[PDB]
């Protein structure tokens, strides 16, 4: 999967540590463009020990690439909603100091469902998806900007088994969407497997 | 005789106002003469990204015609999505009610002004607007703001002369996650009421009914 053909938010299910780390490696590996990969996780589940196996640190090349993955761990919308603003100020100033090379920042997020579970147990559940509504139509505003100095693109790791609706609309009781359902109905341009 | 009025016919085949052309998707819903009178249209669908009916109903231009896309979901305005015939409002500015009633004041007053901030020359008749999606827009305060939001459309059909498309979730949607939240949407009948033709999209076979 490469930067250039990715959605504004894309739903990647239970993908494989390798995989991920492939992914992470191919597009922090182009050459004319800056590209940074921010991954906010609610467990602090980054992969490390494959990512040094298959991306070692001790090779020249490689250098770069640890410099430019930037980790948070993040427990809850609040949270969240914080490092968004991070995100687009730092995508507004990159747009303003380019005339005053480009920035492409992929936005990997994991335990969505588990921030918004937080949230909503220290909130209510109207401010959750309150809070989930503004936060992801924001992140599809941002990455849908023409600009050409600075872009984001976000992706939304869930457990396949978060993603009945689609699974099995291939082609079980239910009580309502889980967040993975919800988002890939009603904020998410894909989903890839 | 004072009071004897005598008219043109030429007066009942001429309108200051634009009028929706249903696609075939759509006829047989309402009468011959309603379908020629259609100014406000809310269609209630459960696809994220619109219906073929709905990119039917915009993307109808010709000429100099423009429609003015208030792309809240950032869908139509995509790259790989954009139309010669529309005109795109994008913007944090606009993706909450209160800025989206700023935006079509400021359209109403300076329609130059507000189609500035949509990097538009002038050159062109403004034919319709669509705003996707009002479930985003979500006490008794929404029931105020819709109405302030169907009150300016409304007079932005009157001045402008355009017609006015907007759609919505169904109900399902504002069940929330998990049912935790817990006509076939919810929206005020402060805005509903106002619609002249009100769709709804019920899903393998997709079928179009009227409400």
């Amino acid at each position: 999967m490469e930067y250039e053909d990715l959605e504004l938010i894309t739903i990647w299910p239970s993908p494989t540590k390798n995989k991920l780390c492939q992914f992470i490696k191919q597009n922090l590996s182009k050459e004319h463009v800056v590209t940074q990969l921010f991954f906010i996780d609610a467990t602090s589940s980054f992969p490390l020990s494959q990512f040094q196996k298959l991306v070692p640190p001790t090779l020249p090349e490689n250098v770069r690439i640890y410099e430019n993955i930037r980790i948070n761990t993040c427990l809850d919308l609040e949270e969240l909603s914080a490092i968004t603003v991070k995100l687009l100020q730092i995508l507004s100033m990159n747009k303003i100091n380019a005339q005053r090379e480009p920035l492409k920042i992929i936005l990997y997020i994991n335990g969505l469902e588990v921030m918004f579970r937080n949230s909503q147990f220290k909130s209510s559940p109207q401010r959750s998806h309150e809070l989930l509504r503004d936060t992801l139509l924001k992140l599809r505003v941002m990455g849908n900007d023409e600009n050409e100095n600075a872009s984001i693109r976000t992706l939304l790791e869930f457990p396949k088994e978060q993603l009945l609706d689609y699974y099995l609309k291939k082609n079980r009781i239910k009580n309502g969407d889980s967040l993975a359902e919800y988002i890939w109905k009603y904020y998410a341009d894909s989903l890839f497997e | 005789l004072k009071n004897i009025r005598i008219y043109p016919l030429s007066n009942f085949i001429t309108s200051t106002k634009n009028y929706i052309n249903l696609p075939n998707e759509l006829r047989n819903l309402i009468s011959e003469e309603q379908e020629s009178k259609l100014g406000f249209l809310h269609i209630i669908e459960s696809d994220f990204k619109p219906s073929v009916a709905l990119q039917k109903l915009v993307n109808c231009t010709t000429g100099d015609e423009k429609i003015l896309i208030i792309d809240i979901v950032s869908i139509w305005s995509q790259q790989k999505q954009r139309q010669h015939g529309a005109i795109y409002m994008n913007s944090l500015s606009c993706i909450n009610i209160t800025g989206l009633i700023v935006f079509l004041e400021l359209l109403y007053d300076s329609p130059m002004d507000a189609l500035r901030r949509c990097q538009v020359n002038f050159n062109f008749q403004l034919r319709g607007i669509v705003i996707d999606n009002l479930s985003f827009l979500n006490d008794v305060i929404n029931l105020s703001k819709f109405e302030k939001l169907f009150k300016i459309l409304r007079k932005l059909r009157e001045f402008l002369g355009c017609w006015i498309i907007t759609k919505s979730f169904p109900t399902d949607f504002y069940n929330g996650i998990e049912n935790t939240l817990v006509y076939p949407t919810k929206l005020p009948d402060s805005y509903m009421k106002g619609m002249d033709l009100i769709i709804y999209r019920e899903v393998g076979r997709p079928q179009y009914r009227r409400i």
